[PDB]
RNA sequence: GUUACAGCCCCGCCCCGGCAGCAGCAGCUCGCCGAAUCCCGGGGCCGAGGGAGCGAGACCCGUGCGCCGCGCUCUCCCCC
RNA sequence: GGGCCCGGGGGGCCACGCGUCCCCCGCGAGCGCACGGGGUCGGCGGCGAUGUCGGCUACCCACCCGACCCGUCUUGAAAC
RNA sequence: GCCGUCGCUGGCAGUCGGCAGAGCGAGAAAGAGAGUGGCGCGGACGCUACGCCGCGACGAGUAGGAGGGCCGCUGCGGUG
C-alpha cells in the first residue's frame, strides 16, 4: 500500500 | 565465476563486490598521489 | 510520454553499477515519481460483399512435425555481436597478410568494418593490393605506423561494398573491376601514398614480402 | 543420571528455563591467557649422549 | 615469396612407456628448446603435408598429388619446448621424424 | 540482510582474535586461542586392502 | 565458501542435487532457519546448533 | 622430520595442562628448527617428552612463532652442538659453519650430516646453536675465511649452459 | 696497537632521535594469508536438452525473448 | 571492542505515503538490456561430369604402440 | 557425452476446447471452493499404461545362481  | 548466479544465491555479494571495487580503486588513487608527492618532494 | 534519459548508473564493471539501490532511488527522484493503479477484411464483389480471411488454413499437413525448441538467452545473431580488435592494430599500422594470394605482403590498415573485418590498402601501386578486407586473426601487426589521421576514407566503403557478387555458369564467368572501385582506389591512395613516402625506405619496405629464412624463429623476433 | 535428569527437567520447567540434559563429548579447549609473571620460560635443550653401560 | 611456416618434427605420439595415445602428437619446433618459449605457438595451425599416387582437388588450384592433414598446437609438453598437437585424424606412424608445418595463424601478435 | 549480518560477525571474529593476542603481548603474557571446532577431512588413499 | 559454492550438493530425497537455487536449502533445512547458502555456510563455519 | 628446503627457527613455548594440584604449571621454551610450524610443534612434543613427564595429550602449546634472523646482512660463524645415531651408536659432534642466518647454518648441518655421515634428519638432535667469534672457531675450513685481505681466483670455470646451443662451432673456454 | 689518512660491534641520552618506506618495481633479503580480494587477458575440450510459455480474457482469441536472479528508461521538471 | 557500530552537543543505507493509537524520546503501467532454468549466427568462402567428390566397416599393403596357445586339472600353465 | 543396472515401490488417464478457458515446483498442512444476509470456428506431439517420461547413484568377476533375448534350429495349432 505504501509503495503505490 | 558467474556473477548473476552468485546473486541468485547470495544477493549481498553484489554489495560486497561493489564495495571492494570502489575501495580498491580509492586505495590505489592514494598510493599514486602519495608516491607522486614523494617523487616531487625528492626533486626539491 | 517522455524522452529517454541516459542511464544514471555508470558501469563500474560489467554487470555492476556504480550506485546502490537507495543511491539510484534518490538519483531517479523516485520519492516523487510515485504511480498507483484484424483477421478479416471485407471486400465488395460483383451476394454483394464477401468477408475475406487474411490468412488461410494450410492446404497441407506433413505426416510428422518436429517440436518447438526450448528457449535460450545470449545466443545473438552475428550482426549483433561485439567486435574486438587487437590493441596492436591501430589505423596506419603495417600488417603482414598470412593467407590468400596476397600472403606475405605488407599492407596499410585503414579501419575496422562493422562486421569486424579489417580494411587495408597496399597501396595498390606499391604491392598490387587494393582496398581489400582482411581478417585480423590472419595478419601480423608490425610496430611500424604511418599517421593517416588526416585521410578521409569514403563512407560507402562498407561490408556491403566488399561483399562478393555471385557469378553464374551454365562457359566461365570472369570478375571485372568496376570503374567505381578504380576511382575509389585512387582517391584513398592519393592521400596515403604521400604519407608513406614521408618515411625513408618505407615505400620499398611495403614492396617487399615477408618470409621466414634460416635461423629465423617467429617467437624470437619482434615485428 | 536419570534422577539428576528427572530432577533438573522438573526444576527447570517450573523456572521457565532450559538446562542441558544430554551428555556431550569433551569439547576443544577454549581461548585463555597464560600469565608469564615476568619470568622467562625455562629454556630446554636435548642432553648429550652418554654411554651409561 | 618465401616460407611462411615454422619447421617442426613429428617426434612421436602421446604415451607412457607401454601405452600410446595416438590422438595426441608430440611436436618439436626448430628453435624452441624451452617451455617458456612455446607460448607463441599455442593454438597455431599445424599441417602434415604429403604426396600420394592419386590426384586430389586443391583449394584454389587444380588437382595434384599433394594431401594435408590439418591440426593445431594445444599445449606445451615437458620443459624443453615440446608441444602437443591434435589433428583431424591421428597422424600416420610413417610421419614420425618428418616435417610438420606450423603456421603463423591464428595470429595473436 | 542475513549475509550483511554474517559479514559483520565474521569480521568481529577475525578482529577479536587479533585484539586478544595484542593485549596479551602488551602485558607480557600469552593468549592461547581456542582449539578449532571444525575440521575438513580428505581421504587420500584408495579402497584396496 | 569455495567448497560449498563450487562443489556443494545437497542430499534431497536421498539424491545428489546441486545447490543451484536457495529453495533447495530452505525446503530441507528451513525448519532450522537455514534458508540460503549463507545460512548454510554460517552453520558449517561456526559449528552451530 | 624431513629437513625439507631451508629450515626456519621457531620459538615454541609449552606447559602441562593446569590441574588442581598445580594451577600454574611452569612454562618451557625450546629452539626448534623445522620446515613449517606444524612440524615445529611436533618436534617440541618429541623433545620435552624426553626431558619431562609431559606429552601432547597432557600439555599444550602456548606460543609458536618464527624467530627472525637478527643480522641477516652480517656474516657470522655458527657453532652447532648436535647428537646423532649412526648405524652402530650415538655420538656428540661439534660443528661450525659460516652463514648469514642461524637457520641457514642449521640447514647446512643437516645437509652436511647427510653428506658426510649418511645421517637422516630423523636421527639428528640439534642441541645448541651459538654465534662464535673468529678467534674461538676450531675448524680450519671456517678459519681460512678469517682474512681481511682474502683474495682468490675462479679457476677452471665449467660451462653450465651446455645445451644452449647444443651444437656449436667453437669449443668452450674455461679461463676467465 | 684501538681511529688516526679505513671501518666494524656494543651501550646511554636524544619523541621507539627524526624522515622515506613497509613482508617494498632496489620486478628474489627472509613469511603466512584474503568477508583482511578484486579487475583484465590467453590456449585447449565441449554444446547434452528441446511445448519453460507470455497477456487478453469470458467485453479476448493475440503473440512465440519465457522462469528466477541483476539492471535501464518512461509515465515529473530542469541544466550541460 | 560490543550495544540495529549506546546517549548528548566527504560518502554509502535491500530508509523514503499517511491519518494516526503508541513503545521510546495485498493486483500501476509499459519499454529495454542481460555473467539470468545446457548454442547459436537474422555470418561467410572454395570445388564439382571422365576425372573428381563421399564411402565407418570390409580386401591388400605399411608403419607406431600392445601382444606367449587354446581346453583342462591345478595354490600356481606360454610351460620341459 | 553415450549405454545399461538399480533407486525414487518417482510423474502421465488432464488429449477435462467455443456445453472452451489452458495453472498446482513450491521454503514452511489444508479450496485457483459454492452461494445467503449485513469480425474469425481455430488451438503441434502424446497413451503398443507389458506404454511413455523425469531425476540421482552405480558398472571387476571364476565356481554358482537368476533375468531378458524382435537370438538361432526342427515340427504342431492359429494367423499373415
Ligand atoms: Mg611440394
Ligand atoms: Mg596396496
Ligand atoms: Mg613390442
Ligand atoms: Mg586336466
Ligand atoms: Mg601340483
Ligand atoms: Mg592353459
Ligand atoms: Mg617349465
Ligand atoms: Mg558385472
Amino acid at each position: 500500500r505504501g509503495l503505490r | 565465476k558467474n556473477l548473476r548466479i552468485m546473486l541468485k544465491l547470495n544477493p549481498y555479494a553484489k554489495t560486497m563486490r561493489r564495495n571492494t571495487i570502489l575501495r580498491q580503486a580509492r586505495n590505489h588513487k592514494l598510493r599514486v598521489e602519495r608516491a607522486a608527492a614523494a617523487l616531487a618532494a625528492k626533486s626539491d | 510520454k517522455g524522452k529517454p534519459h541516459c542511464s544514471r548508473n555508470p558501469v563500474l564493471v560489467r554487470g555492476i553499477g556504480r550506485y546502490s539501490r537507495s543511491a539510484m532511488y534518490s538519483r531517479k527522484a523516485l520519492y516523487k515519481r510515485k504511480y498507483a493503479a484484424l483477421a478479416t477484411v471485407t471486400k465488395p464483389v460483383g451476394g454483394g460483399t464477401r468477408v475475406v480471411k487474411l490468412r488461410k488454413m494450410p492446404r497441407y499437413y506433413p505426416t510428422e512435425d518436429v517440436p518447438r525448441k526450448l528457449l535460450s538467452h545470449g545466443k545473438k545473431p552475428f550482426s549483433q555481436h561485439v567486435r574486438k580488435l587487437r590493441a596492436s592494430i591501430t589505423p596506419g599500422t603495417i600488417l603482414i597478410i598470412l593467407t590468400g594470394r596476397h600472403r606475405g605482403k605488407r599492407v596499410v590498415f585503414l579501419k575496422q568494418l562493422s562486421s569486424g573485418l579489417l580494411l587495408v590498402t597496399g597501396p595498390l601501386s606499391l604491392n598490387r593490393v587494393p582496398l581489400r578486407r582482411t581478417h585480423q586473426k590472419f595478419v601480423i601487426a608490425t610496430s611500424t605506423k604511418i599517421d593517416i589521421s588526416g585521410v578521409k576514407i569514403p563512407k560507402h566503403l562498407t561490408d556491403a561494398y566488399f561483399k562478393k557478387k555471385k557469378l553464374r555458369k551454365p562457359e566461365k564467368e570472369k570478375y571485372e573491376i568496376t570503374e567505381q572501385r578504380k576511382v575509389d582506389q585512387k582517391a584513398v591512395d592519393s592521400q596515403i601514398l604521400p604519407k608513406i613516402k614521408a618515411v625513408p625506405q618505407l615505400q620499398g619496405y611495403l614492396r617487399s614480402v615477408f618470409a621466414l629464412t634460416n635461423g629465423v624463429y617467429p617467437h624470437k623476433l619482434v615485428f | 543420571r536419570v534422577k539428576e535428569n528427572d530432577q533438573k527437567k522438573k526444576e527447570a520447567k517450573e523456572k521457565g528455563t532450559w538446562v542441558q540434559l544430554k551428555r556431550q563429548p569433551a569439547p576443544p579447549r577454549e581461548a585463555h591467557f597464560v600469565r608469564t609473571n615476568g619470568k622467562e620460560p625455562e629454556l630446554l635443550e636435548p642432553i648429550p649422549y652418554e654411554f651409561m653401560a | 615469396s618465401g616460407r611462411l611456416w615454422c619447421k617442426a618434427i613429428f617426434a612421436g605420439y602421446k604415451r607412457g612407456l607401454r601405452n600410446q595415445r595416438e590422438h595426441t602428437a608430440l611436436l618439436k619446433i626448430e628453435g624452441v628448446y624451452a617451455r617458456d618459449e612455446t607460448e607463441f605457438y599455442l593454438g597455431k595451425r599445424c599441417a602434415y603435408v604429403y604426396k600420394a599416387k592419386n590426384n586430389t582437388v586443391t583449394p584454389g588450384g587444380k588437382p595434384n598429388k599433394t594431401r594435408v592433414i590439418w591440426g593445431k598446437v594445444t599445449r606445451a609438453h615437458g620443459n624443453s619446448g615440446m608441444v602437443r598437437a591434435k589433428f583431424r585424424s591421428n597422424l600416420p606412424a610413417k610421419a614420425i621424424g618428418h616435417r610438420i608445418r606450423v603456421m603463423l595463424y591464428p595470429s595473436r601478435i | 540482510e542475513k549475509a550483511k549480518h554474517y559479514h559483520k560477525e565474521y569480521r568481529q571474529m577475525y578482529r577479536t582474535e587479533i585484539r586478544m593476542a595484542r593485549m596479551a603481548r602488551k602485558a607480557g603474557n600469552f593468549y592461547v586461542p581456542a582449539e578449532p571446532k571444525l575440521a575438513f577431512v580428505i581421504r587420500i588413499r584408495g579402497i584396496n586392502g | 565458501n569455495e567448497l560449498i559454492y563450487k562443489r556443494g550438493y545437497g542430499k534431497i530425497n536421498k539424491k545428489r542435487i546441486a545447490l543451484t537455487d536457495n529453495t533447495l536449502i530452505a525446503r530441507s533445512l528451513g525448519k532450522y532457519n537455514i534458508i540460503c547458502m549463507e545460512d548454510l555456510i554460517h552453520e558449517i563455519y561456526t559449528v552451530g546448533k | 622430520m624431513k629437513a625439507s628446503g631451508t629450515l626456519r627457527e621457531y620459538k615454541v613455548v609449552g606447559r602441562c595442562l593446569p590441574t588442581p594440584k598445580c594451577r600454574t604449571p611452569p612454562l618451557y621454551r625450546m629452539r626448534i628448527f623445522a620446515p613449517n610450524h606444524v612440524v615445529a610443534k611436533s618436534r617440541f612434543w618429541y623433545f620435552v617428552s624426553q626431558l619431562k613427564k609431559m606429552k601432547k595429550s597432557s600439555g599444550e602449546i602456548v606460543y609458536c612463532g618464527q624467530v627472525f634472523e637478527k643480522s641477516p646482512l652480517r656474516v657470522k660463524n655458527f657453532g652447532i652442538w648436535l647428537r646423532y645415531d649412526s648405524r652402530s651408536g650415538t655420538h656428540n659432534m661439534y660443528r661450525e659453519y659460516r652463514d648469514l642466518t642461524t637457520a641457514g647454518a642449521v640447514t647446512q648441518c643437516y645437509r652436511d650430516m647427510g653428506a658426510r655421515h649418511r645421517a637422516r634428519a630423523h636421527s639428528i638432535q640439534i642441541m645448541k646453536v651459538e654465534e662464535i667469534a673468529a678467534s674461538k672457531c676450531r675448524r680450519p675450513a671456517v678459519k681460512q675465511f678469517h682474512d681481511s685481505k682474502i683474495k682468490f681466483p675462479l679457476p677452471h670455470r665449467v660451462l653450465r649452459r651446455q645445451h644452449k646451443p647444443r651444437f656449436t662451432t667453437k669449443r668452450p673456454n674455461t679461463f676467465f
